[PDB]
């Protein structure tokens, strides 16, 4: 059966085992669309994001039969509410949605269980929304070095600190954060359980000890602090780097009225703007690191790690 | 029917088919080719009234299955179909040839200064407008076929010869109308023994590739979008006959008599050329709607005809 | 709806590049040079020949439908002595007179008229060959003043005689500034009549061609007999969808119903992909086609200042997938430019790499072809125009030339040469008025 | 994701072809185009495709373009391996000629023809899937760099303003001849302070002691350290072209690496191998000066971002371990809190780990303040010689040529230019500069 390299597909898939050019990949044009579905109603015109899918299956390589097989589905439930049936993930008291399967053959199946299923589905779309969220945030600092209204000259201090090196600061500590956070869930999470699976395949004498060992895995990763601790408070992590991004890209037509340029656009209206544009910051910045900080104290008394560590102490001031 | 079967003979022998018909490993087969008569609920309609056909005799008739009245004779269908798209092409491409026969002598001579310049332009630019309705039937006529037709055709060839080791696409999954595919007839790890015989179809599994066509095509806005503009293209042309024959009276009738007899011949032009242009307003609008019929669709083979017209 | 081609050489231009045609249509064919099938016969393939432009005899010999005419009576004797029982001599004449042949305008204007029954002997007694007819088509030069004259004779005498019928041509001029000079005669008047029939022409003036043969072979020593190559594969394969036909194509009436929607310009500016005619691309399908675009590889003059397009029309040969040239053809549709007038649909076939050829090894090294009506295609003789301007608006050499017995009278002589420049100018004037969107409202919002 | 490389006169050429070798090895991909695997799978867990094109043959060529002004150069490369080289690409200068080794010259060459160089790079990127930033590498000072280089960066700001350009930079005048070439570092870095998105510095003296203690031949200088350092830069692709997860594009890096642009050259740390062990002391023995590409006295430099790949047989508890020398080591950035960040793993499967071995290899690079002393060297020396007339008055080629006016004041504002880099060096390391940013606010 070559169970290996089918195993390795679902990995692959799943866990982004090798894939970070398909998830940017997923992600190209895609974003477009997904950004609305949390925006929108449940006749939302999901076709065109499935029929992107389809296409890139049309698109595809023939012995991979696993991707061959693989679907995505639209719930209604995004991932913290339909987490909220966990005992350990505490409920909001939502954007995502998408959720991906495998319809896997009898050969299969009996190891594929829908147990693992359901696992790796869950993993993945975690894996997925914190791409796509560390994504908008690159992308929002390409467009922050690129676009001519984030290259203005010659207005204030007031301004250049305020707008320019303001953003570039919490832009940076978003990025340092949520980046540290993928770094520690690849590096210290999964990149074990995937090892470990290698492990398994050195001449193994049961076959149940290698069906433990995926579910094994899948809970090691279920179970980890990154998800139990982190969903109630990811919730507003993303919620305002989502934001940030969407007001950091407006602004590339908004500090055009910095600069002469400019030419309705008038300069007392330009103050009231930019000081609009200024408490923005000020009131994102102060409540996104208060937030975060709040939490990196209360992460801090579990002594349950290596990259939680490493994802504390990017956050954690000199 | 002397005339109608030995016209269809001829039309081999005029093809590169001759060649066949007279191959000594076959020739046979063209033997099946036959035609029909049409009683259209009228006795004298004509063209219409044609269709093409072909007879299959055991043991071939077990196999490729031409509906016979059990059925409605689908395939006739699709041949009426494509039959109106060159029934279009003979009325236009005739015509246009037409009215270059008629440019081509009616610039032959100029007399009398400025008072020729007045017309004759005016009708050239009638062979211009045309060919948005030519067009228009003769790239949906590639469309259908080049990509409808022939596909699903060459689709029931590929299958045919998987049988000597094609590409090994193992991976059939049924697509179920929720939107689940799931995987079916491969209901194996490939059937892998490890430790170690032609995939070939049987009777009615080639019967079944046969009539598999037929619902591909069958069952592939409504087919009578293209319907309403290619009776559009139709009419241009009918009315565009009757303005090149007033139009070579005019070259010479008009050139014996110089504006002496017959005057009054472009008054036929004005109700002719009134026709032609709202049909080619109508046209235009019933061609913008069926690009706008593409994108609304949300094919991606509609939309690239939606782009494609341009 | 079709039917056959006869295809003439005038001049010993079209003799040049004829054998190259005719060697490469002999391969594509498994003809030979004896014109006899090289193939054992299995009686397979209805498309094993193409009827349209061979007539085949007991010897399965096919005999091309082609009347071969030059002023040098060598080159016609070289080339039948090439197609060595290929190409049957009854069909072949000369035209000359060895002191008018060297005068390129009295050459062919004496010739048109004088030996007119010898030049339609020989295409009155093949057009009465078949009943079947379509057409004729002509290897020429408009510098080659033997063929000017006698293509321009034949362009009204086709015209008259044969109506309803299909007569082009193929135009090599010589990519020179000075030569034509005493060119400016003969290639104006060879557009006089051009001009006049809509059916007439694709034009070249051979300068990438020649920029062309000597990167491509290994052979820097750019002539005409290395270049004749490129021009053997850019016109053997305009006639591939009729040797080859499916759907759309299989005659050169369906060619002209969506190429050419206006009669007044007609000429065309080709262009190819890699060929095997003396080649294998490397690429998909899409970028095989997006290629022709690029002047570069244009076989005219290259660069062209924003060309307005009236009309294109593209082969493409191979392991084509519509869908990869989808990117090709939305690709295209932001490089061509034109006015609604003719945003038309852009037509592209798909072609037949004939059986006959050396198995390709590669399926997916497609090639491809094509042929488009731009306002700039003017610029393809603008060697001429420098010469004819200099020449025309003075008066200059009316009669120095020896006409024959023709215009004989200086003014005359004028009169003839004023047509031929308003045909110059009349035909920019339609390439600009082409370039308008109010060309629609003139006869549609008017009465 | 596609890159393209354009590769400035002997630094740009001889760099590249060392570097496609490496790469040709890495891959098995072949140094003559030809593909070193085996056919016995039609699989891979590598990904050629952003740096070569495949060919309808299963041939490959590398994604570059080789500078026009230096057709000897480019001659050397596409003749010495050929078939992994694609000329039909390459530009050769209109002129057949490079005026000197200045600004000047390359650079009047670039605006004169910055249309063909812009053709032959424009219909490469249209036979490409999806573009992704262009890549440049030249001698800032050199005719192909501070001439070239600086009108390419000019000529894709317009033509690509939407695309992302990254460079590789490399010391400059390591003699006398700095009282000119200074020059025409200063006028370079203009161009490449004012376009790039993002660069980086390699050290002679870097290159030069790392030859001293690796070959066995010490006198060896540029050349043949062209292959140490191609080496080293292998890291910036290695998480694409054997991919990983974490850190697989150049969008998804750039805004860990640089986050504030303006001071966009790194410092990169490397340990050589031929073509120790442990991910603790891999990581830790990066943080020693002496395997820095920009070695200096500032044993005590601060950061303002630091990152590292390890690739080999790595041990994330090792790693973990490694962090404390984060903590105690690095100079924090009291103005913005930053933090290093990590990549691992995707050893070359055709280079494998051998059997006994758990050595690992990476690269570190950071973002820090002490950095000067690869740029100070012009800008403080061409300005005295400068003050005195410039010395660049035989290299009088376009725009120097059109006024002794332009020379002055090309010079004079490019040095201000520059000095604002030096400037933002200082000033970023002050916490006073950033943190009135937010407290303003
Ligand atoms: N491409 C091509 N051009 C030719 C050839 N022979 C002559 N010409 C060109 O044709 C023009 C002269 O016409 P030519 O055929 O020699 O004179 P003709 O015999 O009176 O028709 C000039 O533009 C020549 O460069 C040939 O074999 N190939
Ligand atoms: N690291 C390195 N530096 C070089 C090499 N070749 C030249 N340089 C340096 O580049 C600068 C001169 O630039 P060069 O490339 O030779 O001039 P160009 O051809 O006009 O661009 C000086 O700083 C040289 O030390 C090389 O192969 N490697």
């Amino acid at each position: 059966y070559d169970l290996i390299n089918v195993l390795k597909h679902l990995q692959q898939i799943f866990l982004g085992y090798q894939s970070g050019h398909n998830v940017l990949k997923f992600l190209t044009k895609n974003m477009g669309e997904l950004t609305k579905h949390y925006r929108n109603d449940n006749n939302a015109n999901y076709d065109k994001l499935l029929q992107n899918f389809e296409l890139e299956r049309q698109s595809e390589n023939p012995n991979n039969l696993m991707r061959q097989l693989l679907m995505i589905q639209f719930d209604t439930e995004t991932l913290p509410q339909v987490l909220s049936h966990y005992l350990q993930i505490y409920p909001e008291v939502a954007i995502y949605h998408l959720k991906f399967d495998i319809n896997i053959p009898y050969p299969l199946n009996i190891i594929i269980s829908r147990t693992c299923m359901i696992k790796y589905q869950i993993i993945l779309r975690y894996q997925l929304v914190l791409q796509y969220h560390s994504r908008l945030l690159d992308e929002t600092w390409m467009d922050l070095n690129k676009t001519p209204s984030w290259k203005y000259r010659g207005y204030s201090h007031t301004v250049k600190r305020r707008i320019v090196r303001a953003t570039r600061v919490l832009h940076a500590k978003m990025n340092h954060f949520i980046k540290t956070i993928m770094e520690y869930f690849n590096q210290n999470v999964i990149d074990k359980e995937v090892y470990s699976l290698e492990k398994c395949y050195r001449n193994p004498t049961l076959a149940v000890a290698i069906q433990n060992e995926l579910e094994g895995g899948l809970t090691n990763i279920m179970t980890n602090r990154c998800l139990s601790d982190l969903i109630p408070l990811q919730l507003q992590i993303f919620d305002i780097v989502y934001k940030f991004c969407k007001f950091i890209k407006s602004m590339r037509a908004k500090l055009c009225q910095l600069d002469p340029v400019l030419y309705g656009y008038q300069e007392d209206a330009a103050l009231e703007l930019i000081q609009k544009l200024i408490e923005y910051i000020s009131n994102a910045s102060s409540i996104f690191r208060k937030c975060l900080i709040n939490f990196t104290q209360e992460l801090s008394t579990e002594k349950f790690a290596a990259g939680i560590e490493r994802v504390l102490y990017s956050i954690v001031p000199p | 029917n002397y005339k109608l079967t030995r016209v269809l003979q001829e039309a081999v022998q005029l093809s590169s088919l001759r060649h066949l018909m007279n191959s000594p490993r076959n020739s046979s087969v063209i033997n099946g080719l036959d035609a029909r008569v049409l009683d259209l609920g009228h006795g004298s309609v004509g063209w219409d009234v044609f269709t093409l056909d072909y007879i299959l005799y055991p043991p071939l008739s077990l196999v490729l299955n031409v509906n016979r009245p059990f059925g409605r004779k689908e395939y006739l269908r699709i041949f009426n179909f494509l039959w109106r798209f060159k029934k279009n092409n003979y009325f236009y491409q005739k015509e246009m040839l037409k009215s270059n026969d008629i440019i081509r002598s009616f610039k032959k001579i100029r007399g009398y200064n400025p008072l020729i310049r007045d017309i004759i332009n005016k009708l050239s630019r009638i062979s211009i407008l045309r060919t948005q309705f030519q067009q228009f039937n003769s790239k949906m006529e590639s469309y259908y076929l080049n990509c409808i037709i022939e596909e699903n055709f060459k689709e029931m060839t590929r299958k045919l010869q998987r049988t000597e080791n094609k590409s090994q696409n193992q991976f059939d999954l049924i697509r179920l109308n929720n939107g689940t595919i799931e995987l079916n007839g491969i209901l194996t790890p490939k059937a892998e023994v490890l430790t170690k015989i032609e995939k070939t179809l049987n009777i009615d599994e080639l019967e079944s590739v046969h009539n598999t066509f037929l619902t591909n095509i069958l069952s592939h806005p409504y087919p009578t979008s293209l319907v309403l503009l290619l009776n559009s293209v139709y009419e241009f042309v009918k009315v565009y006959c009757n303005l090149n024959d007033i139009g070579y009276e005019i070259f010479i009738k008009m050139n014996l008599n110089d504006h002496e007899a017959s005057n009054g011949l472009l008054g036929k032009f004005n109700t002719n050329l009134k026709e032609i242009v709202s049909q080619y307003k109508n046209f235009k609008d019933r061609l913008y709607i069926f690009r706008a019929d593409l994108k609304n669709d949300g094919d991606e083979e509609l939309f690239l005809l939606s782009k494609s017209l341009r | 709806m079709g039917g056959e081609i006869i295809t003439l050489q005038a001049g010993q231009c079209g003799n040049h590049v004829g054998k190259f045609l005719w060697s490469q249509l002999a391969k594509e064919h498994a003809i030979g040079t004896d014109g006899l099938s090289q193939l054992p016969d299995s009686s397979t393939e209805r498309d094993d020949d193409t009827k349209p432009f061979f007539r085949e005899n007991s010897r399965n010999k096919f005999t091309p439908r082609a009347i071969m005419m030059d002023s040098e009576p060598s080159v016609i004797a070289d080339v039948e002595n090439t197609f060595r029982g290929f190409f049957d001599p009854r069909n072949t004449w000369v035209a000359s007179d060895g002191a008018s042949a060297g005068n390129s305008w009295a050459n062919g204007y004496d010739i048109g008229t004088r030996n007119q029954d010898d030049i339609l002997n020989k295409i009155d007694k093949e057009i009465d060959s078949t009943d079947n007819f379509e057409g004729f088509q002509l290897l020429h030069s408009v510098a080659g003043g033997t063929g000017s004259g006698l293509g321009s004779n034949l362009l009204e005498a086709l015209c008259d005689r044969y109506p309803k019928k299909i007569l082009t041509t193929y135009s090599v001029f010589p990519a020179r500034s000075s030569e034509v000079v005493v060119q400016s005669y003969n290639t104006i008047l060879a557009l006089r009549r051009l001009i006049e029939d809509s059916d007439a022409t694709v034009v070249f003036d051979n300068a990438s061609l020649l920029n062309i043969s000597g990167k491509v072979f290994r052979n820097p020593n750019i002539d005409l007999q290395h270049t004749n190559q490129l021009i053997s594969t850019i016109i053997s394969s305009v006639t591939n969808s009729i040797r080859f036909p499916s759907y759309m194509y299989s005659s050169m009436s369906s060619i002209y119903s969506t190429l050419i929607p206006s009669p007044e310009l007609h000429f065309l500016s080709p262009s190819f992909t890699p060929f095997t005619s003396d080649a294998h691309k490397g690429h998909s399908s899409y970028d095989v086609m997006l290629d022709l675009l690029d002047p570069s590889n244009s076989l005219v003059s290259t660069a062209m200042n924003n060309p307005t397009y009236f009309n294109v029309y593209n082969t493409i040969i191979g392991n084509v997938e519509p869908r990869q040239i989808s990117r090709a053809m939305t690709k295209l549709q932001q490089r061509i430019k034109f006015p609604s007038w003719s945003s038309s649909a852009m037509h592209v076939n798909i072609g037949r790499r004939s059986p006959y050829l050396p198995l390709q090894p590669n399926e997916n090294e497609v090639s491809g072809m094509m042929l488009s009506n731009m306002s700039t295609v003017v610029n393809v003789f603008e060697n001429a125009c420098n010469t004819f301007d200099k020449v025309f608006a003075k008066g200059a050499f009316l009669n120095n030339y020896n006409v024959g017995d023709l215009f004989q009278s200086m003014q005359n002589v004028q009169d003839e040469f004023a047509e031929s420049r308003e045909v110059v100018q009349s035909l920019m004037e339609d390439y600009v008025a082409a370039e308008q969107d109010s060309y629609l409202d003139d006869v549609l919002v008017d009465d």
